């Protein structure tokens, strides 16, 4: 379950 | 003296007490509501640590004054009174008297000097939009707020003005929702994070039949936001103390294939197929080709399911996929269902890249509502 | 071989699965047995103390049986849009549910692991209208005890007195009795039907397909069986206890009588009761010939009063044929349960002293009796 | 909260 490109956090 | 006495239309008071009680909900017996009779109006004030709600309703003010009673007790009582209007009278040691034609209730009061007054706001930006526009913007973004409280800056909607666009964005790391309206007047850029509970309450107020066809004024500052919905209702909310991520970087700049599909047919099929899944693996698989789409799923020790959607130029069953290549890509069905139900649209567009890259979801007749959803491995 | 295959009207299957799933409430572990035979689909659901068999007409393509998860099958069928569905046991791939555009495969569990309904040698059986049976349960289900330490009051006492079939319930604070005349003389018997059994058979008799027909009731020493309108049978365990002799609970005489509009009375009680607190669920009826005041108090909450004036008007009828005044308390919930049990214009209440029960009668409904203890106010 | 004359229990 990959996350959106939040930086940081994903 | 100066003791409150007023006659109020029962249905109107019921409506107001509904908003007063829902605003001070928090993870109810302790909440007090301030009643203030003055200048042809009843002002009902409700508040907690995070929001202050002031409602004004036209009444027959017989004697000016104020008092405070338990919000819950007053709500429960007024909801069971059958008269079209009620009389409210502060009777001192006898309490607050609520009187219909045949019955009298007396409520304990608490001293008014112990009830906080509303704070003010020094707005960096203020504007007015229609309630229908504001409702759409929250309706399109409330569902993708994070509920993970260790991610404080994602537990609200990012309400912001960028180049005369008033926008709400929300994300939870798995999906992003963006909804906006263009403003008429030149206005400075500004953004604040409205907490989920504040968003839910002002949406409910804006959806009242007495308000939905009118306007809401919105004032933004670094430490609070204020809404004045249709003149007579004001809500002042604290903001989430954090920084919303640059969400524009989440939006796919290019896509390799595009799906256009009837929205209800799509949403109904996802929901139907998702039934077989289990909590550990909330996923549906989209097997996309030019000629067919199969939505499939598996549930460990439950079973499996597949639905076939054939290509069609008919509006009611529309399916078009502009690629010679096949694509099998999975999504959490809930996250797709939420986007599909947020906008009343005939068709929906999905723009894909890689199996591990987010899908961009657009509604062609609703160009100011944009959604991004991460896939899951299937 | 013998593998199940049938086409079924979707709406009819949804209804059946609704009844099947409410029966096993106490549910990811509950299974439903499907049996296709002789032009019918038979759906069987069961728990520790209930067994439900429903038969619906289908196009039986191949006879056979299987069992699948009740919830998964119910959830799936509710979401299929076709007017007809095909069900096919395909062995190792499971039970296939097939609509026009989609196929579901459900894992099956062996039929040898699903119990059949017990067989019963009925000592007594009779038929009453579903309407009559619905009334007797609806006039009595609400005053069952919920205290599990009172085993013998946790059901409705179904019993025969001469040719009258009666339901009684009590919890120590109120008593409800509802009865109907039987066509044939029949042996005396009494059994305590468990609450959940009563609620599920009530839902069955109220179904629009059955409400206008008959229900057969067959009794055995330890079990009761209902066959509602031929095609649905429910066999229920009985509660192992002895219902108290209620004959002394019904007041033989009264000092004063109240006739009052039922809706007006019920609305006023429930309204005044809002101010009360859990520790003191009581409304006070201050009765006189000219007025009744319903009043109540709630600690740290407030107090409330409603005035009902004497009136010969139907909408507001109030008559209290006494020179004495009587101030007597009741749990408002217990009055409200009775007042809502019978659709009647007016209601009669028979009193003695403030510590004696009220007897409640509805004038158009002579086979329903209610008794409610007062509370100190 | 008086009860009906249930024997026992009241």
């Amino acid at each position: 379950v990959p996350t959106l490109p939040l930086v940081p956090x994903g | 003296h100066h003791m409150l006495k007023l006659i109020v239309e029962t249905k109107t008071l019921v409506q107001s007490l509904g908003f007063a009680s829902s605003v001070v909900e928090k993870r109810p017996e302790y909440a007090n509501i301030k009643l203030s009779a003055k200048d042809g109006n009843l002002e009902l004030s409700s508040t907690n640590m995070d929001l202050y709600l002031s409602q004004k309703i036209a009444v027959q003010v017989v004697s000016e004054g104020e008092c405070t009673v338990s919000t819950k007790t007053l709500n429960d009582i007024v909801r069971k009174l059958p008269d079209s209007e009620l009389t409210l009278t502060d009777l001192g040691t006898t309490g607050l008297e609520i009187k219909g034609k045949n019955c009298k209730f007396n409520l304990f009061t608490l001293p008014v000097s112990s009830f906080p007054a509303m704070d003010s706001i020094n707005p960096e930006a203020s504007f007015k939009i229609s309630c229908t526009d504001f409702a759409k913007i929250i309706e399109s973004t409330k569902f993708s707020i994070s509920l993970d409280e260790t991610r404080y800056n994602l537990n609200g909607v990012y309400l912001h003005i960028k180049d005369k666009e008033f926008c709400s964005a929300s994300t939870d790391g798995h999906r992003l929702s963006i909804s906006w309206v263009t403003l008429e007047k030149q206005i400075k850029n500004f953004g604040v994070i409205l907490p989920q509970k504040s968003a839910e309450e002002i949406l409910k107020i804006v959806k009242d039949p007495k308000n939905i066809n009118e306007d809401i004024e919105i004032l933004l500052s670094s430490n609070k936001i204020k809404f004045i919905c249709n003149e007579n209702t004001s809500m002042l909310s604290k903001l989430i103390d954090g920084t919303f991520p640059d969400y524009s970087t989440f939006i796919p700049e290019s896509s390799s294939s595009k799906l256009v599909i009837n929205r209800k047919m799509f949403a109904d099929s996802i929901e139907r197929i998702a039934i077989i899944t289990v909590e550990k693996f909330r996923a549906v698989k989209l097997s996309l080709s030019r000629e067919t789409l199969e939505i499939s799923a598996v549930g460990e020790a439950r079973g499996n399911a597949k639905e076939v959607i054939n290509s069609s130029q008919d509006k009611e069953s529309f399916y078009e996929y502009n690629s010679d290549e096949s694509l099998a890509i999975g999504f959490n069905p809930q996250y797709l269902e939420d986007v599909l139900k947020a906008v009343k649209s005939d068709v929906v567009e999905l723009y894909f890249s890689d199996v591990s890259a987010p899908v961009l979801i657009k509604f062609p007749e609703n160009p100011k509502d944009i959604f991004v959803v991460m896939p899951v491995k299937v």
